[PDB]
């Protein structure tokens, strides 16, 4: 992907995080567990819902072909009408397959960019209290309960009481 | 170890497959079909009304009244009409069917007809009203056409014919009549006893004055002879007059438009499904919530819309990783 | 205390809204309006040539003359032509306008005509030319077209007709003339003694033979006859014969074409406006610098592109969203 | 957007910049001000016009309408006719509607992107010598006085010199 | 001094320009032109077929025998035909040909006649069958087209003629004919004896009954008269009758149709050019790869998609830079 | 471009680079070298080529015109068949054009992506073994020698080794 997260510096996906399309795995004294991101996976489908609608709904006044007949000699205007019907039906063919390819990819991309603002959303709030792997994971100086990593996941992080 | 915490993405068991621009086959988690790909096959009630399947008969076999198209005498309301490629039972007598093509476009906005009789067999006194063709064949014998006349000689006279229809009706008329095309000089008197003829018909807009044409042709349906047919639209409170001194086949029923709507003719060699559908197209019914399909182009009712593809699906999850 | 320096962007009091495939009603702090929506109401001059404005009259009742159209006899050059849905002066005496359609079609590649004589009315000496009727009334006396002429037999004789006319111009020219459909065989008579009748017609290119269709026919106008109308365009040095003997509408006068250029023949149920445009339309005239415009898909001059939309509005700016 | 700046890491516009698109707020010991980033800001006035004056002339060869007149018995040649012209403003409706959509996406990304691209250019040119908050402000560990400052936004920033 | 690791990507000496939407003349290290742009302005064979170009003749002129087109009596199989905008030699004989558009229309689709007699000279016994005109001249003389015969008068008289012709063959015929509208009525009587006269044609679907129309017109090619022509495409196993008292130009040769396909009726000025191609257009013929061509809208062959861009480059490296 | 790397903190290309798309350039003891990235150049191959047969295929059943004649009484069908050729022909002009114009853009943003993902790859593998100038260079502190710099380009770096 474009944004060099899905696929990039987080090696591959989590079967084992089956709560969202984006979230957290920690680990700290008290165990370890999978969460999804309510905010980012909201704003995910709230998007992708509106670009499904908006594609179906740009083609609603597409062409419509209708039976008209011609007789023996009237060759012209039946060719001309044939050509004019399979004109239009190939247009919209390729409007409707155009708009399916170029929006997937985005679709696509719009995941990956997702992943990578999650990620920032994370670095910017921890700084120099946490060091950065590369992996996709972050290794806490100091300990992170599970009221800590409730804050991390909420935004609610506290950056002066620990540095 | 210290604690830590990572940021990831959902990944599944899914095979599921889209295309973009710089790559084909993506597997991604989740994805959604938009288009429709099956129909069942059949034709069928359109929303509740049956169409009028005119099977082996025309349009013009239907109107004309050829005696084979008996089914279709006085057939109820339709919601589509389904004409076959090539039906048998057309013009029984051969000939031809003026601006039969314009006819069948005003047909696709009409969705029932009542048939009345205009002109009685009654009303021919001074000339003979039972001609026949074996070309017309009824239950094996020589006949015609039901809803017009040929008229022919009477004790070797055919006097000019003067007739007036008023439409008194509230619905537009539709009106048919023909001319026929002998073989010879000798059959015309034969048949009409008059050698120079006409056929005049006049409205407030029809002004017409047809003459026979004789010319030596191969036989169709065993017969040389050949009938020209006509129609025009007689509107509330119009009336039609026709003058004749030979080879008119006058009218004797004409058909009230007193239905007007959506509506096609669908060229379809199916039959009726017993089936009831929203969407309906020449080779099938669709049943459908895909805002696409590829079934066929032609369809009538409430459809998805038609697209010559063989699959479109869009992707609504990520990139499923292996 | 210790300083700082601060990455950011600009905001406004802007509520203008934009769309965008995954989202609606973003706010932003510009945009651009690309949609004329907006007209005058009025038909107006193009590029200061007045349109002809046919008022109650058809294409068919100015061009053969119908007396209620006297207003357009000679009309100046114009830019577009207006003509009303359903004209209420058309053909006075009942009938049809052979490839009227076609005919129409040439006139929106015309400008303007010169109207001239090319068979005096006087010119009749063995038949009579002032036959009218009350279905072409002026000032509530029996007229007829004034373009053409209603020849009739006189002295109980109707001789063949014998008359050429060379186009000495330089421009094309369009002639009219017609037949008429008679009631019956003692109407026929009355009017032209001759019970079988023709009209030839002739030029290098015209091959025409007209016969009278007799039939019974009912009231339009008051009238059960019919005159039908046909129409050649006559290129200069080129003749036109016509030779008959009944039924005959003889051409008065013809239409030089003197300007061709690009125009129209407009529908629309308005008047004049007094006024000037670069871009007309059937509904009103558009004084815009928009790309686009959704007034109406029929237009005339110079004129913004014709979309169905009812709004385009390019984001220009950013997403606004104020510090709170 | 997609480069998760605007709405993202600095978390709203500035009222008091009126100056340009993007730039910077600074405050030292002389006092405090916006000023707009001179190249980024003409660089996207330059991308947006552009594209703007792209969308139109696009679309200059767009399909004209003609009157046509039919008689009553050429009432498939009118339905033809109609169905074609009808067909052709749908097509082109179509081409503007989905072509402001997909490129107003584009110009808000644009931006996103360019406000993005700033923060980075500032952040390394900076680098140990200010603290970076997250909130799009950097804190600086010396004095930066406003011919430091002016450095800063120029790209001039002398790095050896502070640290 | 200390060692470093740098990032950075391809630069060279392009000077290849692409646009975007925000930006125009992009200097790029690679691009991909995909619109041809170049023909070479000739005629050519199409994949080793040879055009029919019919020089100096109309399709007319060619079907109908004009004599100044004799080149063209029996013509090979072709692969598309080219006549130029307004061919010289046309109708000799001035008139027109009735639905002339509608019969080239059908050549669109044939790419072989085989010329055949269908009355042969021989059947002309109580007729004269030489008629000619200085309208249409050959070698500085009054001759005629060659594929139909001008019949006459003969000892004073013009009986009646009964023709007829079975389509014994297993290709569909071209049958070509026409009428003569003379100048007068003592023209009428000069050539044909009968005032009144009329052709019949009849077939198991062709039914007409031509009548000749006197009336003053201007010369043309010398000549006030005129000849109207018609045809019709007779199937295998029927059989079309002529009958005839005056008038009537009547059929020697017709045209089988033995070989359909691909074809066209381009209008070029160009003459032949002794080469061949896969792709042709009336200004040249195409020899590209390129997806896309700017040359022409009407080709035949294997060809390019016509577009009217001026210039199409594909972005394949990236920004180069200076 | 969208992604900032390509004429952004990368001032320029390289004409010494002659292997592939995206590399490096390193300098040590041992003589300074330029060296291709094999997998992102391999990858924007496959991605460029692609594209290219996508856009092609895609306009695969354009439009044909096709030539009819008329005569001169048959001037509105004549005037209704030419608009109509005109009409589709413009429709697939405009569609050819602005699909270039489009995909042209995304592929110079691809590229930028691609250089922007090889410089990320290599600063989270260095970390804190490496300076970072700000310029596409990372200086390093220990003196890296060819072995060194052939860890970085596989993926074979170990971190723990270095620091
Ligand atoms: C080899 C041979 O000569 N055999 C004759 C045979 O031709 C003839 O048959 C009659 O031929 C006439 C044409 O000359 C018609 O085809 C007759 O058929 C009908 C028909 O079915 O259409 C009979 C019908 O009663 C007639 N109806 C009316 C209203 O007139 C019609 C009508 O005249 C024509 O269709 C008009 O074109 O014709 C057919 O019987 C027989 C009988 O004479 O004798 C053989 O030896
Ligand atoms: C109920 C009844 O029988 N009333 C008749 C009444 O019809 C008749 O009026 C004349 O009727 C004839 C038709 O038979 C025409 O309609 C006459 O109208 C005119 C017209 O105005 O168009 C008169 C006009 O002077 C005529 N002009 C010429 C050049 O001939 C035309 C013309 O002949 C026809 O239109 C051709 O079709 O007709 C109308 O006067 C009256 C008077 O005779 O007597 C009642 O008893
Ligand atoms: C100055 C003057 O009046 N001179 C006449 C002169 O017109 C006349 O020439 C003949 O005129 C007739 C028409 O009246 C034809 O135009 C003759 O031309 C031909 C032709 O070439 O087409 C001669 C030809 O042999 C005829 N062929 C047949 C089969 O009949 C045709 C044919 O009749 C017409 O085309 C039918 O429309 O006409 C032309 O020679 C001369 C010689 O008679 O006498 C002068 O006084
Ligand atoms: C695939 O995953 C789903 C859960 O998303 C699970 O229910 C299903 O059993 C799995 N299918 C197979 C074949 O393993
Ligand atoms: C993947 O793409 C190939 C070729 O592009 C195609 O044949 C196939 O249908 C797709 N899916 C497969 C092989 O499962
Ligand atoms: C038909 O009858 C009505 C009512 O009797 C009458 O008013 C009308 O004039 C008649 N129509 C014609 C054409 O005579
Ligand atoms: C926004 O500010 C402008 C002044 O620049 C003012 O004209 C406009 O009315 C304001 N809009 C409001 C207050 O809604
Ligand atoms: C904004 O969009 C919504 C639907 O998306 C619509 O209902 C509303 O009218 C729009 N405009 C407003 C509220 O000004
Ligand atoms: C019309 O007149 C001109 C000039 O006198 C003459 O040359 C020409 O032949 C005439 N045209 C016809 C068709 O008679
Ligand atoms: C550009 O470089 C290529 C090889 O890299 C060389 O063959 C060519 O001559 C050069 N072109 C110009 C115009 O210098
Ligand atoms: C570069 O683009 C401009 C338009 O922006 C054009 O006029 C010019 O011809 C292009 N190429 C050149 C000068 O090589
Ligand atoms: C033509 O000839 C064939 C075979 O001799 C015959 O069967 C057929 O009926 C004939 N066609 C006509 C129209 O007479």
């Amino acid at each position: 992907g474009l944004f060099g997260a899905i696929a990039g510096f987080i090696e591959g996906g989590w079967q084992g995080m089956v709560d969202g399309w984006y979230g957290y795995h920690h680990s700290n004294e008290q165990g370890s567990g999978y969460a999804a991101d309510k905010e980012s996976t909201q704003k995910a489908i709230d998007g992708v819902t509106n670009k499904v609608n908006s594609i179906i709904d740009k083609m609603n006044t597409q062409f419509e072909a209708v039976g008209r007949e011609f007789n023996n000699l009237e060759r012209r205007i039946e060719n001309l009408n044939k050509k004019m019907e399979d004109g239009f039906l190939d247009v919209w063919t390729y409007n409707a397959e155009l708009l399916v390819l170029m929006e997937n990819e985005r679709t696509l991309d719009f995941h990956d960019s997702n992943v990578k603002n999650l990620y920032d959303k994370v670095r910017l709030q921890l700084r120099d209290n946490a060091k950065e792997l590369g992996n996709g994971c972050f290794e806490f100086y100091h300990r992170c309960d599970n009221e800590c990593m409730e804050s991390v996941r909420n935004g609610t992080y506290d950056y002066p009481q620990y540095s | 170890d210290p604690d830590q915490i990572c940021i990831g993405y959902h990944a599944n068991n899914s095979t599921e497959q889209v295309d973009t621009i710089m790559e084909k086959n993506v597997t991604v988690t989740h994805a959604q079909d938009i288009l429709e790909k099956t129909h069942n096959g059949k034709l069928c009630d359109l929303d509740g009304v049956k169409p009028l399947i005119l099977r082996d008969c025309s349009v013009a076999g239907w109107l004309l009244g050829n005696p084979m198209c008996d089914e279709f005498l006085n057939v109820p309301e339709w919601s589509y009409i389904v004409e076959k490629i090539n039906p048998a039972n057309d013009l029984c007598y051969p000939g031809n069917f003026n601006d039969y093509e314009e006819l069948k476009h005003l047909l696709s906005r009409i969705n029932h007809f009542e048939k009345i009789q205009i002109i009685p067999k009654s009303s021919w006194s001074d000339h003979e009203a039972s001609g026949v063709s074996s070309a017309c064949p009824y239950q094996g014998r020589s006949s015609f056409f039901r809803n017009v006349v040929w008229l022919t000689k009477k004790d070797n006279a055919y006097p000019t014919i003067k007739r007036s229809y008023n439409n008194t009706n509230q619905e537009d008329l539709l009106v048919l009549w023909g001319i026929h095309h002998p073989n010879d000089a000798a059959e015309q008197t034969r048949l009409y006893q008059n050698p120079t003829t006409y056929i005049s018909v006049g409205t407030s807009t029809l002004n017409q004055r047809l003459v026979p044409k004789i010319a030596t042709r191969s036989k169709v349906n065993g017969q040389s002879g050949r009938m020209e047919f006509f129609w025009t639209i007689l509107k509330p409170n119009d009336a039609i007059n026709f003058e004749s001194n030979g080879n008119f086949i006058a009218p004797e029923n004409a058909y009230k438009i007193v239905k007007k709507g959506d509506s096609t003719i669908m060229k379809s060699e199916l039959e009726y499904g017993n089936c009831n559908t929203k969407c309906q197209t020449p080779i099938g019914a669709i049943n459908s919530s895909m805002p696409f399909h590829n079934i066929h182009p032609l369809t009538i009712g409430e459809c998805p819309k038609y697209v010559k593809s063989s699959r479109l699906v869009l992707a609504t999850g990520l990139r499923n990783s292996p």
